[PDB]
């Protein structure tokens, strides 16, 4: 039920680390984990995947070749082994759960997740608003965009909605396109069309405020999005 | 049971027989009359299109 | 003057026989005259579930109708997919004799029994995703025949003892305890209010009964061996009753009598499931000699025969919109009919 | 390919599935499921004690080979609408006790039973392990009283060896199958430690048995 | 002539019947349910094997008998005598394994199917095919090359290697008597090990005599009449040679038959795979 990604620090450029994410309280061995990243201002990036058994490995552009991703079942721990961390690669990481079942809900609870400093045809998602001012009450709406039309012949739309508090791991509230994840309040309500996509707002509260990622998972790499600040 | 069951029974069939029983000339004409009134929406009755069939491949 | 009180009933019995003979005034093959017959029928396997290991006994369908759920011989309890071919969970039992399975009208629950006496209801929509069980519900003397969900709260249950119970998830005993039958309960079908069902016990003879006031408001004879299922007509005042006759009965809720017989020479083996097609034009029976019917259920004259199976065919039922068939027989397979 | 990357994954965890159950069929078919039917309160609590609601199981595992005694006796419903869900057994261990022939007299009934379980239809090729109990009772009452009060076809002596061999060849003709299926006898007591042994030999005897009719040697 | 001719006829159709019982017994291991069980891949193995020998090995086998001298070429005639005697003995150690199988069976009734899976059956037939390929088909091209000419003549050609004793002794030894020598002890011991209802265990050991006896008069005449040409060379002519050879294809013939009357299953599901189509 709880997450725990643990390990990091300040390693030289070009060394090498292995974390790990003490998962306690979840069928560990039946849901697939996945690894996002999150640089000190810039947006989510997804790294590496793992399914039930190891049976499927995805890694992202950046990291194909460098990092290796396993599970330790028996262990409960899962682990992402770095080679050759550039200066660019500094973040503190997100280890994710998921789930894929018809119905299912993946990327549903987020781990708290740890630091990691280092000295010195992609599925495009523009979110155009950005720090958009709003007062408490009333009704407003994050845009976003993507190119490739999500709506896939299997008639579900694969794309998601992260909202983040700020110093806080972020949450599901859209597992799809016009649903609602448990534990989300129903003031949220997925509204879009093709490839061009809105979340409404009914009445946000003092505490529903931060940036909302939007993420695609019709093929990978999970091209995340750029998000949007919330304000006062 | 002796001490209980005839006087239950009875009383079961009393309630039984109270009720209002209508003809059956009308009881099967209302149940015809929905067999006829749903024959679109019934794609086992008649031949659904290979459109929309969602069992296909 | 207890000898009194038994011929006075049986005088009554007599009435009301009197009552239901006056109460007729045609049949429903002479009203349906004049009324174009279906024809031929030739419904296609569209899927095939190749998943089990044992027999199979039960079957649901949930509200969106594409989940199936499979009771078998193994405890193995299976949500199935119907559009393609995938499992979404296996649910290992604590009892591998299990002879039904139901799965929630709100798709969160399912639920299972068997010879254990006891139904045992699992939940899905879990954080910390398992299929765990909710309860275990016990007070039930001999074996569990079918259970149906009502709500996400209360569950029917018809058992091995002349009984049929509605049940609390919450509070794990009974709310009401409906007995009026004699010998064993085979089937029952909830109506499509959830207000009423019927319970077809082995003493040929179906009641009426009531969730709320909990008396049993109507008796159904008329038969000549055990009933085995039974499924109310899309109306929701009407009820075919599975038999080992293989004869399948019509009965009604306002004329009280038997409508209609699907009876012909050519079958002599029982009947295991019956459940009717949406709009009611079709009346589905899964019988002992490796076959299905597709008996037209105004006109007694047989549609179409189903058959693809290899061994006994033991439970069916048409999906929620009308879409397919899903008939679960004694071998390891489910055939999905379209 | 043409299927979403999350239909991937359900396709993966479903086949992972497929793999499970048959990894768990694989490791529960070649287990030895036991039925045990008969007469209740006439030796069945006797017989479980000796290997170490409705119906109950028993996983107790001898000489490496798990067996699986399932006690149904004690359902006390239609015996004849739940009796199918049991094909499929490798045995069916029947129960009779040679001192129930003096109190419809149960010993006959006991012999209407077997009758009716051996001739079922469900089971025409699975074997019977029948057993006979209550040795020292029995000699006891063949002491006391003659067979014949019970018996009007026996016309012998009372003696316990013809007793018991007449009444060997009683529960081993009511059989009209002697081709398809065998019954084992055996005439175990309260005080016993050998019937464990005895019904490994005996499933020893029918799993060769259905050894030879799957490998088609037969 | 006209005779001839018909002669030709009904061995075709016993060919097509050896044929069509091959693919039958085939094809019900993937198309049936129930059947699949991996005490039957060895027969799937055989019943290929088989329908090898129907497709190929008879009828290129009576066109050496058209008037008497082989037509065909020498190449040709080296492909048939690499392949012909490479599955035949392919065929006679999947007796063999099924024997092991079915002693192994007996011996220990649980312990050999707890062990025993799909993987351990699948790497023993592959072993006992390379093994039948690598000890029959390159043999005939080592002892070719190494004699450097052709001492037989490609009018009437066999097998290169049998005017040396020695040679033909040491492959034959190894493609007949000592499966003969496993199967007979391990039948007997089989026989012994059923006794467990007196009468059908006799029966039973009736119909694993009657097969063994089969397999003893199809393949043994002529693994007896060829052990003289060592050293005879002058006993037979070729043709009857040749109907002494060609009696050895009677048990490929056969053994779709003699391996699914026996068993309940075969006798009653052959018809319902054709039933329902
Ligand atoms: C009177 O006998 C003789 O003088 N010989 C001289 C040598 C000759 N030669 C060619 C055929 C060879 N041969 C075959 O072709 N087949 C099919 C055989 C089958 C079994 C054994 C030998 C076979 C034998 C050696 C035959 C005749």
């Amino acid at each position: 039920v709880q997450l725990v990604e643990s390990g990091g620090g300040l390693v030289q450029p070009g060394g090498s680390r292995k974390l790990s994410c003490s998962a306690s309280g979840f069928a560990f061995s039946s849901f697939g984990m996945h690894w996002v990243r999150q640089a000190p201002e810039k947006g989510l990036e997804w790294v590496a995947y793992i399914s039930s058994g190891s049976g499927t490995i995805y890694y992202a552009d950046t990291v194909k070749g460098r990092f290796t991703i396993s599970r330790d079942d028996p262990k409960n721990t899962l682990f992402l082994q770095m080679t050759s961390l550039r200066s660019e690669d500094t973040a503190m990481y997100y280890c994710v759960r998921s789930i894929y079942y018809y119905g299912s809900s993946p990327f549903d609870f987020w781990g708290q997740g740890t630091t990691l400093t280092v000295s010195s045809s992609d599925i495009v998602m523009t979110q155009a608003t950005s720090s958009v001012p709003v007062t408490p009450g009333e009704s407003v709406s994050i845009s976003c965009r993507s190119s490739k039309s999500l709506l896939h012949s299997n008639g579900n739309t694969y794309l998601y909605w992260f909202l983040q508090r700020p110093g806080q791991s972020p949450q599901l509230l859209i597992y799809r396109m016009s649903n609602l994840a448990s534990g989300v309040p129903d003031r949220f309500s997925g509204s879009g069309s093709g490839t061009a996509f809105t979340l409404t707002i009914s009445r946000l509260e003092a505490e529903d405020v931060g940036v909302y990622y939007c993420m695609q998972h019709l093929e990978y790499p999970l091209t995340f999005g750029a998000g949007t600040k919330l304000e006062l | 049971a002796s001490i209980a069951q005839a006087r239950k029974l009875v009383e079961q069939l009393k309630m039984e027989a109270n009720i209002d029983r209508i003809k059956v000339s009308k009881a099967a004409a209302d149940l015809m009359a929905y067999c006829e009134a749903h024959a679109k929406e019934d794609p086992l009755l008649t031949p659904v299109p290979a459109s929309e069939n969602p069992f296909r491949e | 003057e207890l000898d009194q009180l038994r011929q006075e009933a049986e005088q009554l019995k007599n009435q009301i026989r009197d009552a239901r003979k006056a109460c007729a005034d045609a049949t429903l093959s002479q009203i349906t005259n004049n009324i174009d017959p279906v024809g031929r029928i030739q419904m296609r396997t569209r899927r095939t579930l190749r998943g089990h290991l044992a027999k199979i006994y039960a079957m649901h369908w949930g509200t969106d109708s594409r989940l199936l759920v499979s009771a078998s011989q193994d405890g193995k309890l299976i949500i199935w997919d119907s559009y393609t071919t995938n499992k979404v969970h296996a649910i290992p039992l604590r009892s591998s004799w299990v002879m039904t399975c139901a799965y929630a009208p709100s798709g969160n629950y399912v639920a299972c029994g068997g010879l254990d006496n006891i139904c045992s209801i699992y939940n899905l929509k879990t954080r910390e995703g398992n299929v765990r069980v909710s309860r275990e519900l016990a007070g039930h003397t001999g074996y569990l025949s079918c259970c149906r969900f009502l709500d996400d709260n209360q569950i029917v249950t018809s058992s091995g003892d002349t009984t049929c119970a509605l049940w609390d998830i919450e509070t794990g005993q009974q709310t009401t305890t409906f007995t009026g039958h004699t010998g064993d309960v085979m089937s029952l079908s909830l109506a499509p209010d959830t207000r009423l069902f019927v319970s077809g016990a082995c003493d040929a003879s179906a009641k009426l009964w009531d969730v709320r006031e909990g008396m049993c408001r109507q008796t159904f004879t008329g038969h000549e061996s055990d009933i085995n299922a039974i499924c109310f007509f899309p109306n929701g005042n009407a009820f075919a009753t599975g038999s080992d006759d293989a004869t399948c009965r019509l009965f009604d809720l306002r004329a009280d009598q038997e409508l209609m017989t699907y009876s012909h020479d050519n079958i002599i083996c029982g009947i295991t499931s019956v459940s009717f097609s949406k709009s009611g034009r079709l009346l589905l029976a899964g019988y002992d000699d490796f076959n299905c019917n597709v008996w037209d259920a105004l006109k007694a004259d047989r549609a179409g025969v189903l058959a693809g199976h290899d061994n006994r065919v033991s439970c069916l039922g048409v999906t929620d919109d009308g879409m397919a068939v899903a008939t679960g027989s004694w071998d390891s397979f489910l055939k999905i009919w379209n | 390919c043409t299927l979403s990357a999350e239909d991937k994954a359900a396709v993966e965890r479903s086949k992972m599935i497929d793999r499970n159950l048959r990894e768990d069929g694989e490791k529960a078919a070649r287990e030895v499921k036991l039925l045990l039917l008969g007469a209740g309160e006439s030796g069945k609590s006797t017989i479980v004690k000796q290997m170490k609601t409705g119906i109950v199981e028993t996983h107790f595992t001898f000489k490496d080979l798990h067996f699986k005694m399932f006690d149904v006796g004690g359902q006390r419903s239609e015996r004849k609408k739940w009796i199918h869900c049991f094909e499929g057994v490798t045995a069916i261990i029947f129960c009779v006790a040679l001192s129930d022939y003096d109190l419809m007299n149960r010993m006959h009934e006991s012999m209407k039973l077997f009758d009716s379980i051996c001739n079922n239809k469900w089971f025409t090729d699975t074997s019977i392990i029948l057993f006979l109990n209550k040795k020292d009772l029995f000699e006891e009452k063949i002491k006391k009283s003659p067979l014949t009060i019970c018996y009007p076809e026996y016309a012998g002596s009372n003696t316990y060896e013809e007793a018991a061999a007449y009444i060997q060849c009683q529960f081993e003709d009511l059989n009209k199958r002697k081709d398809t299926k065998e019954i084992y006898t055996h005439f175990t007591c309260a005080t016993d430690t050998k019937n464990v042994q005895f019904v490994f030999d005996a499933v020893t005897d029918v799993i060769i048995k259905n050894n030879l009719k799957d490998c088609g040697l037969f | 002539t006209v005779e001839m001719v018909f002669i030709a006829t009904v061995t075709g159709s016993l060919s097509l019947v050896t044929v069509v019982g091959n693919i039958l017994v085939m094809l019900s291991i993937k198309v049936n349910r129930q059947l699949q069980t991996v005490n039957n891949y060895f027969l799937f193995s055989l019943a290929c094997a088989d329908l090898i020998i129907g497709a190929f090995s008879m009828n290129l086998y009576t066109v050496y008998i058209i008037k008497g001298y082989w037509p065909l070429g020498a190449v040709v005639c080296d492909l048939w005598l690499a392949l012909d005697y490479v599955v035949s003995n392919a065929s006679v150690m999947n007796l063999l394994i099924i024997s092991f199988d079915r002693y192994f069976c007996v011996t220990k009734p649980l312990t050999y199917p707890a062990r025993r899976t799909t993987k351990m059956a699948g790497l023993m037939i592959a072993a006992a095919w390379v093994l039948s390929f690598v000890l029959w088909a390159p043999a005939i091209l080592f002892w070719q090359f190494v004699v450097g000419k052709r001492t037989v003549p490609d009018n009437q050609c066999f097998i290169q290697f049998l005017s040396n004793p020695a040679v033909t002794f040491g492959t034959a030894i190894a493609a007949f008597y000592l499966p003969v020598v496993i199967m007979t002890v391990l039948y007997i011991h089989i026989s012994l090990a059923s006794r467990s209802m007196a009468a059908r265990e006799r029966k039973v050991t009736r119909t694993i005599f009657a097969i063994l006896l089969a397999f003893i008069l199809t393949w043994t005449p002529y693994n007896v009449m060829v052990l003289v040409n060592t050293f005879c060379q002058s006993c037979i002519p070729d043709t009857v040679w040749s109907i002494g050879y060609w009696l050895c294809y009677v048990n490929s013939t056969i053994n779709p038959a003699c391996y699914a009357l026996c068993n309940a299953t075969f006798k009653k599901t052959f018809r319902h795979l054709l039933l329902c189509q």
